[PDB]
């Protein structure tokens, strides 16, 4: 009792060194007499560094600091689904409180080596570019790295919006992001109906660093619930670059010895011990999954930056979004070159597995080739042929926004161009082709795309081959 | 509630309140000391609590600290810096402390003056659907739409008409939208500032706007707070009067710069490139305060000086993360007589998507750019093959391209002073229609100089028969 | 001519290889000096960030 | 409460106990007789910046107050007198008899106390007064590599201030004392000390002196300014000041980017700010600042250089990359003037305007000129005078050119009057057409002076008077 | 005193009221037992740490010292024997004869190695060029009598040899009082030079002051002051003086060695926060006055070939003439490897060197630069696509950049070539013809390593 509370020596910059608390656990919640919560990080001999989670102005010296005896845990339950809450779980969406029975501690160990099963079950992103070239299975970790205003968010969004028929209970963690955006985003979800499966955890750029720091882990916690049940979760940590930064601030304030680029020595441990918490649970455990989508905002696109590098090596591959592509009006701004998915292919379904194999090729050469057109005034060789469907695939890889594409009628278009059933059509008409080639199927191939569903295979090859002509032979120009 | 100065480190002061009182963080502490002998100096100096270090507080002096003597008592105003708000601040120029620096008199003791430190709106208070802000400026509303309640970047400052733009903006909004503007100089060039004042006096728009000057000659504290001061004045007309205001912050870079400077005297550990480890967070609590709540909205134009044309520096980096669009003023377009001198390619906008403007704006917009890109690249050839050969299409482009990048000028309300042309407010709708048609080539017969400095597409017509065409 | 031109294009085909090849070596010579200047820089930055902490 | 006791003495810096009454930045006095400034007022001691030799100081020595904020002698006695930052004359011409005394750190004119600079400061160097024009009360940073012509430019400018009412103040911070001599010497040769002061803190002097040099000079300058006269202050090498101040700050163990103090920006900011144009409500006074910065390798992205640039209104960058072609190495590309054009008179404004365009293309068509004629059309045309104009912008050392005739040659080429002549005969053409202006015709050689504006002869006169000498020239 | 703290070369000697700055403390102690060693050391008061304590900088190995020993204040800075006795002798950092010939008289004047720099009234202005016989220098960067010459160069660039060739070309024929202080430089050089001084016939008129690589920091700290005070004698007490300081870098270098232990806040690169000023207080002292003239030539080492390094960088603003040596030019075989576009002199004026010498001067530099710019193309496309005009510039330039090579008498023993002193009128002329194209026929190699232009024609025919 006498020990289990303490008195504030120093206040400022979201940090409080208190006396007493001789019994606080490193990582124990500590409440201030003013009601504002906090966390004990530095347990030293004569004092304890705390990181104030909330307004630190209403805190002066001498204010009492009383322990809790709990390690930073957070609400968890089937009632958050559809609710917007902060890293503390405190609803900010302004509709009632979140009524949940259970709870889970933020800090948690990851499923053990044995505990998991090699990812096989995919995640359909609904984005041709992604789930063809850079495929993502449930339990995987795909870091989408890119410079601000490349669409990084857009992807995550349309991805989530693509989770309705799939069984995926989605969680969007917003760190450092403008509360402005996070709102307009949580809404466009409202409209597409993502809230029925989607949890939103926010800490904006107005909120104190410690909240940013806590938001990611607070997110996985809520995910972990559905995972250890056997359900499937998808966590989008939007911008770890900021969270990782928020930690730097907080850690520097506790005057922790700073490392390379000022980041603390455990900055790597930070993310590592976080991302691992997403995986595929072995059938022995109910075969659940939690897939993680780490964002990394890049300056100038320097992949060689300290933080962006760590997370690159941490994830299973990444998706690198070109800064220029985005402006030139190519959406998504994917860079097929650097973008790679390591777990790839066990994630894809046979029906994609085939028509995807060649997709990388055609696009490969085109990347190494089409640096030359203006000098190609002499256009030569068959190198003209590689470009041919090449410039055409790009068209097929260009997708709309807020308009996901089901695998069924996706494998077909990724089929068309890769078989030549597209090639006779100029690029001008490629986009506005695949558009009705869908409807043409939704009416007349609605039988064909079925076999594609129920078998995830196309052994199909014969029918479609002719069945594709049924369309070009009626299309406009 | 009276303490005494213990330490003076440059702009940083350490006050000590013996017991129990302890001015809350962010509270303003006055020091009014009258020289008690020929060996001292008058002091009127206000401070702002930073941190409680033993019943001791540290402070950042908004003005100079010279003449301070260890032990002079400090007086807690009980509240942070608070500055006047309302119609009272309109046409009035204050300083960091919300003290009028003009000769037009001084603020009454009746005046409501809110604090400079407050938290941004609650998640449930913001705008749901993103709504564009019509500026009546062709270039903008077409290629780089301002998000009403966002942060627009303004790059390039030297002889580009930057001021007309800022001024014209204050004009158009307050004209068609009925709202105020608040210009905040944050630590950049007294000289430019003094001039802008006179220009806004002449332009007669200073009637519609309140100014604040934190210039490059003030100590860290001032520069660091001015943005907040000018801010608070803006928030008034939104929260209280439901208006959509425009808060201009000239060189918001000085804000985060002045920041690190002090951070060192406070004792914070150096961060990436010496920058205060608090950097991102300081900038956030500043920016997040600028948005459109249920009632009103604040849209801001910031001018960003990047640290030696380097876009990877922490300062700029951090800012861009709040930017919703970028308005580039090029020293080229002006020479060619295209005012505004906004580069039609470089200026980007987030709200330039069909989701936020629909196709006809988008379709037109992205097109008007493309055609402009052609006329750009071809420039080399023009200077090689003359106007003789360009695939006899490239001509058609260079035709429309000129008419188009020429029709991207305009009659500025704040230009009537030296020109006489009344000026125009062309709406997005009217603007889209004009380039629509110019793109359909239905104008290809009117001489260049007809689309050059006009209004709606009709004003090009009358400008034309004025040439002598049927 | 035909044999002249045949040479021309050829001689150019090559002279435009020699340049490419050589230019490619200019990379190596620079890649090296970039790394070195990549190093001394990341070393100076850090030394700066610590030496500014020990000062507190 | 008045007296104090030294507890550390080393490197021109000392920390002492006592002095419980000192004001931040108060001038104190040691036992041995030397002064010092108190910067830190720490709870348990005081940071004193010893303003002179720190040899004659020991631990325990008494450091007695003064109760005076730093300040320096300012008067019409300083004209042509080489004095140190403290006012003490080093030229040996005896003491400086001054009456009034101005404080070092002083508030710059307010936002309501200024006026838009309209008054050009003629440098006399064509390339600068045509391209990057400077106005009265402006700040034009001239930054460049070791020995690019920095020192020589400022000097020539000062030397061109005979006609105009300008009181030059040249400071040498960290500069070589011997060098500052040949500078102050070469100034008397041309009779510049008749309006010009000199503040020398030599590299041998203690850092705090170098540091205090610049503020010491402006003070002297702000004198005539607020009084209604126009001043010109040359800060020669602010770099060394910063290099000094760093020392000063690092000695006082001030938490250190690139070891420079967080406030290292504020250092130059609160300085160059004190130069402006006071509103005609204040006597239309002005102080122009010509700060210097020493760039290593020409790296303009360096810490100090970005700082001084983000401050001055424009800057003139001097490559040596060149004075090993176009001499007074003036990089027409990077060099800017913010104020510019509002500085130049109507005579310059109309001609100097297109001077930019012509030079522009040439800097920009020059990835083209290879093709040459192959077929380049009308663009070897824009090239022609382009390659000519550079010759015009070429000027010889220590040869100031008056505005009058200056706007005439910057006229001749900008209308074709120089094209019928080869690029390699332009320099001669200047010498030539100018003498024959000084004799042949004479009427337009000072109209441009009297009105200082506009046609300079309606059109036909100039235009045809340019036909005069052309038609009379040589091959 | 009583030494209570020994840190490397930095010793903390504790002292009421005794408090000796810049003074020399000698520690004279005798081995009391077999667990000790005889200590003869001299500490230079550095700063006052307070509590009646002082931090000192040793002049030799501090090994053997112990806490509680006894320190004596000589009550004055390091005093060094100065006078007409210093001629033909080798002193220490302290002014001790290391030449094993006698010692110095007690009557002899002993000056302190710390003086204030001459005032503004003292130092001279006047200009006089000085011929070195070096084609590059004389043409592109001429030296000045009583003026300060820097030699900037990295490791193994030819600094030393260049100095030798100067002392050879100048010191021998001047009639002046020579003072040569090798600071932190080689130990071999000392013996190479000392015993060649005897051959030649000046070891009368030259003052020898040494400290080399084996001596601790404190030593090199002052060897540049000790030697300066020597020359300062003949200048302020009597004639013109040639001050040869070999690697003034080692001074600043040793500086950083101590700066850490002083408890100083490191500056850029980890150099002493006083680096600038410490050099300011030792430079201006090396200057000519109205009393006597001092023409000094200092070797400046370039650490890692970085001219941006605080040491040589900060040094630049201390010289009236510079000669910057490049490793590139060195591997080219161009010796001395002297940057023809970097090296400078305040002398290059028409108002100093004459017009004829001036215009050629720039003319050379002009065409050397024009070749410099062309180099990226050559390195990528060869010379094939260059104009018939730029090619010519490539030939001239090269042959001019080769003729800038020279035979240094202090070379021969290696290469085997004898050597040459090229008169200024003959350098000026030689390049003229080359720029004027009388030689556009002769191959490059002919112009490599020669004297007067005539020799090139000679070595030309020898080619065939
Ligand atoms: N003028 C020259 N002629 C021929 N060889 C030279 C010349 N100058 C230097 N060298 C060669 O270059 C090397 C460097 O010599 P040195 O002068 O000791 O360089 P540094 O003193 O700068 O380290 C020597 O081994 C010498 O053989």
């Amino acid at each position: 009792q006498v020990s289990d509370v303490g008195t504030v020596i120093q206040v400022g910059d979201g940090i409080a060194r208190a006396h007493g608390l001789d019994n606080v656990m490193s990582g124990e919640l500590v409440e201030f007499a003013n009601g504002v919560m906090g966390m004990a990080l530095n347990l030293e001999e004569n004092n304890v560094g705390i990181v104030i989670l909330g307004p630190y102005t209403g805190i002066k010296e001498g204010d009492e600091v009383r322990r809790t005896g709990r390690i930073m845990e957070v609400p968890v339950g089937e009632a958050l689904i559809g609710r917007v809450v902060n890293p503390l779980g405190q609803p900010v969406d302004g509709l009632g409180p979140v009524e949940t029975t259970e709870t889970r501690p933020i800090e948690s160990p990851a499923p053990g080596v044995m505990d998991r099963r090699s990812v096989h079950e995919p995640l359909q992103t609904g984005i041709k570019a992604i789930d063809a070239l850079v495929p993502i299975g449930r339990g995987q970790r795909e870091l989408i790295i890119g410079d601000r205003q490349t669409g990084k968010t857009s992807v995550a969004i349309d991805t989530i919006i693509n989770q309705k028929d799939q069984n995926m209970i989605s969680i969007y963690v917003a760190i450092g992001q403008k509360e402005s955006t996070v709102r307009t985003v949580v809404e466009t979800l409202r409209k597409h109906g993502a809230l029925d499966y989607t949890i939103v955890v926010t800490a904006s750029a107005s909120q104190p660093a410690p909240l940013l720091f806590l938001a990611p882990y607070a997110g996985v916690a809520m995910g972990e619930y559905f995972m250890y049940k056997g359900k499937h979760v998808l966590v989008v940590y939007d911008d770890l670059s900021k969270q990782a930064a928020a930690y730097r601030e907080l850690s520097l304030l506790l005057r922790r010895p700073p490392g390379r680029e000022a980041y603390p020595g455990d900055i790597f441990y930070l993310h590592s011990r976080l991302l691992e918490r997403a995986a595929k649970l072995s059938d022995a455990k109910g075969g659940g999954s939690l897939t993680a989508l780490p964002f990394v905002e890049t300056q100038a696109g320097d992949i060689s930056a300290y933080i962006p590098t760590n997370v690159i090596s941490i994830t299973d591959g990444q998706i690198f979004l070109q800064s220029d592509l985005f402006f030139s009006g190519v959406r998504p701004a994917i860079n097929a070159g650097l973008s790679v998915s390591r777990v790839g292919g066990a994630a894809q379904i046979k029906a994609m597995k085939k028509v995807a194999g060649t997709l990388r090729l055609d696009l490969a050469a085109y990347r190494e080739l089409e640096a030359f057109a203006q000098f190609g005034s002499d256009l030569d060789k068959a190198t003209q042929a590689k470009l041919a469907r090449g410039a055409r695939t790009v068209e097929v890889l260009k997708q709309d926004l807020h308009q996901p594409i089901p695998v069924e009628k996706q494998v077909l278009i990724i089929y068309a161009l890769t078989r030549g059933f597209l090639d006779d059509i100029p690029v001008e008409d490629v986009r506005r082709f695949e558009k009705e080639f869908y409807l043409f199927l939704d009416q007349n191939g609605q039988h064909l795309l079925e076999h594609i569903r129920t078998t995830k295979d196309l052994p199909d090859d014969l029918n479609k081959a002719i069945e594709a002509f049924k369309k070009t032979f009626v299309v406009s120009q | 509630t009276r303490g005494r100065v213990i330490q003076v480190m440059g702009p940083v002061v350490d006050v000590k309140f013996e017991n129990g009182h302890l001015p809350a963080i962010y509270n303003a502490l006055k020091i009014q000391h009258k020289a008690r002998n020929e060996n001292e100096v008058d002091i009127d100096l206000t401070l702002e609590v930073a941190l409680h270090l033993d019943d001791t507080v540290r402070t950042i002096a908004m003005a100079s600290t010279d003449g301070l003597i260890r032990g002079m008592e400090v007086i807690d105003t009980g509240a942070p810096i608070s500055v006047p708000v309302g119609e009272v601040t309109l046409g009035r120029v204050f300083n960091v402390l919300g003290e009028p620096i003009d000769l037009e008199g001084d603020i009454p003791a009746d005046a409501r003056r809110d604090p400079i430190h407050r938290p941004a709106p609650k998640f449930e208070e913001l705008a749901t659907e993103v709504e564009i802000l019509e500026t009546g400026i062709k270039v903008v509303d077409l290629l780089a739409p301002y998000i009403k309640g966002g942060k627009i970047g303004l790059f390039g400052g030297a002889g580009v008409g930057k001021t007309v733009l800022i001024q014209e903006l204050i004009h158009n909004i307050a004209q068609e939208h009925g709202g105020i503007s608040v210009f905040a100089g944050v630590g950049e060039r007294t000289r430019e500032g003094n001039d802008l004042y006179h220009e806004m006096k002449d332009s007669g728009v200073i009637s519609k706007t309140a100014m604040v000057f934190g210039q490059m000659n003030e100590p860290p504290g001032a520069r660091m707070r001015v943005a907040l001061t000018g801010l608070t004045m803006a928030e008034y007309f939104r929260d209280e009067q439901g208006q959509d205001v425009l808060l201009f912050i000239d060189n918001i870079f000085r804000f985060t710069q002045a920041g690190s400077e002090v951070s060192a005297l406070l004792g914070r550990m150096p961060s990436a490139v010496g920058y205060q480890p608090t950097l991102a967070t300081e900038m956030g609590q500043l920016q997040e305060r600028i948005t459109s709540t249920a009632k009103g909205s604040i849209t801001s134009i910031q001018a960003i000086y990047v640290p030696a044309d380097d876009y990877t520096d922490p300062a700029p980096a951090t800012t861009f993360s709040h930017l919703d669009a970028t308005t580039n003023l090029e020293r080229k377009l002006a020479e060619m007589g295209i005012y505004p001198a906004v580069d039609p390619l470089a200026s980007t906008s987030r709200a330039l998507a069909p989701e936020i403007v629909g196709e006809e704006h988008y379709q037109v917009a992205r097109k008007v750019q493309q055609t402009l890109q052609r006329y750009k690249e071809l420039q080399d050839i023009i200077a090689i093959l003359g106007m003789d050969e360009l695939s006899d299409e490239d001509k058609l482009v260079v035709h429309r391209a000129r008419r188009i990048q020429f029709f991207l000028s305009q009659n500025f309300h704040v230009a009537e002073q030296f020109t006489g042309q009344p000026g125009s407010y062309v709406p997005v709708k009217e603007t889209v229609r004009g380039f629509k048609e110019i793109l359909e080539g239905k104008y290809d017969h009117l001489p260049e100089d007809a689309f050059r400095l006009v209004g709606r597409i009709e004003e090009v017509v009358e400008k034309a028969k004025a040439m002598g065409v049927e | 001519l035909l044999d002249a031109k045949a040479s021309e294009h050829a001689a150019r085909m090559t002279a435009m290889k020699n340049a490419t090849d050589n230019a490619n070596e200019l990379i190596r010579t620079l890649t090296l000096s970039y790394n070195r200047a990549r190093q001394a820089a990341i070393t100076q930055e850090i030394t700066e960030i610590v030496a500014g902490a020990n000062a507190l």
